[PDB]
């Protein structure tokens, strides 16, 4: 559950990285002198690698979603266990109130 | 249908990647300096400035659309990826069963201790002389 | 001075309509040029001397300024994305982890009844999910 969702979070961050690499590459090209042309090539390869693996991750996840889609609303649930747990907790609360009353009558008896 | 929605997601992804690549390549191509002929330096330069700004805006818009696609895919996964619903349901069920069993063990032990105290109190009260 | 109730987006309309006036000027002048009457054409061979090396230097400074503005808008959008990611679907994670949900149309609904748990009660517990982070 955290796996595919964390993949989606990573692809969010890498879309940001793609835009920042676009911006950094045209930043270096706008310079009056741009000595680090090797670093320009590195930023260009970084940009294209970012776009390519963003495409790879999203295509893979659309494929995986195509494999496990059904168009049906999933008739499973967990309601009955929550109901039984609520009844158990209210049993405990009822016993707590009754124990408070018995202890209060014991304090009234011992108090005199 | 589900197939139709998945196709539409595929179409959006292909379109966004294509648009980012095309806009960046076109900006790089315009960035070429060429010799002028019948273009009047000043007009050519303003037109080029407008083109670059519009293409950068288009790249940012494509990034926003990719964010929208990621959000829609996340919603689809949270709503109808059957395996994870089953593991969530099973984990919830097992946790609630353990809480119920703890409550019932506490109550049963409480009943036994209270019963022993009740036996002592019954003996004392009924055998009181008064 | 009043306009069809456009109190924002007026200056953009001023610039665009000024462009519309000079574009109607272009259509006007080339149309009246295109007919022989009221305007005519004469082929003249004339030559100009450029006083400075204009294409090299002008293309240089204009392209560096254009690339400067393009990198500005790109990196501004980039840092907007950085601050933008640093909450709805996490609450959909928690809500789906406790409740039974589905999607019809654009709407996202949920079941509240025990009909999954076995009740034949003739009442559907459809509650809507409403983004407002989340509400029911």
């Amino acid at each position: 559950l955290a796996n595919e969702r964390l993949r989606a979070l990573e692809d969010i961050e890498r879309e940001i990285g793609a835009i920042l690499q676009n911006a950094g590459t045209v930043i270096l090209e706008l310079s009056k002198e741009k000595t680090n042309e090797r670093l320009l090539d590195r930023q260009a390869a970084a940009f294209t690698a970012s776009v390519q693996h963003v495409e790879a991750e999203l295509s893979a996840q659309i494929r995986y979603l195509t494999q496990v889609a059904t168009g049906q609303p999933h008739e499973g649930s967990s309601y009955s266990s929550r109901k039984d747990c609520q009844m158990a907790l209210k049993r405990v609360d009822y016993a707590r109130l009754k124990l408070s009353d018995v202890a209060r009558t014991c304090e009234q008896m011992l108090e005199n | 249908s589900k197939e139709t929605l998945l196709q539409s997601y595929n179409k959006r992804l292909k379109d966004d990647i294509k648009s980012i690549m095309d806009n960046f390549t076109e900006i790089i191509k315009t960035a070429k300096i060429e010799d002028e002929t019948q273009v009047s330096r000043a007009t050519q330069g303003e037109q080029d400035n407008y083109e670059m700004h519009v293409r950068a805006a288009n790249i940012v818009r494509a990034g926003e659309s990719l964010m929208k696609l990621v959000s829609d895919l996340k919603q689809f996964l949270i709503l109808n990826d059957f395996p994870s619903v089953n593991e969530a349901i099973d984990q919830r069920n097992q946790q609630l069963r353990t809480l119920q069993e703890e409550c019932d063990r506490k109550l049963i032990t409480l009943r036994d201790e209270i019963s022993i105290d009740l036996y002592e109190l019954e003996e004392e009260y009924y055998s009181s002389s008064s | 001075k009043f306009q069809p109730s456009l109190w924002p987006w007026d200056s953009v309309r001023n610039n665009l309509r000024s462009a519309l006036t000079e574009m109607c000027v272009l259509y006007d002048v080339l149309s009246i040029v295109r007919d022989k009457k009221f305007m005519t054409l004469d082929p003249v061979s004339q030559d100009a001397l450029p006083p400075k090396q204009n294409p090299q230097t002008l293309q240089l400074i204009s392209k560096k300024k254009s690339l400067a503005g393009a990198a500005q808008i790109l990196l501004k959008g980039a840092e907007r994305l950085t601050k933008s990611v640093t909450d709805f679907n996490s609450e959909l994670l928690r809500l789906r982890q406790h409740w039974k949900l589905r999607k019809v149309g654009d709407k996202i609904l949920g079941d509240l009844s025990y009909r999954s748990a076995g009740s034949l009660f003739p009442h559907h517990g459809t509650f809507e999910v409403i983004k407002n982070p989340l509400d029911v």
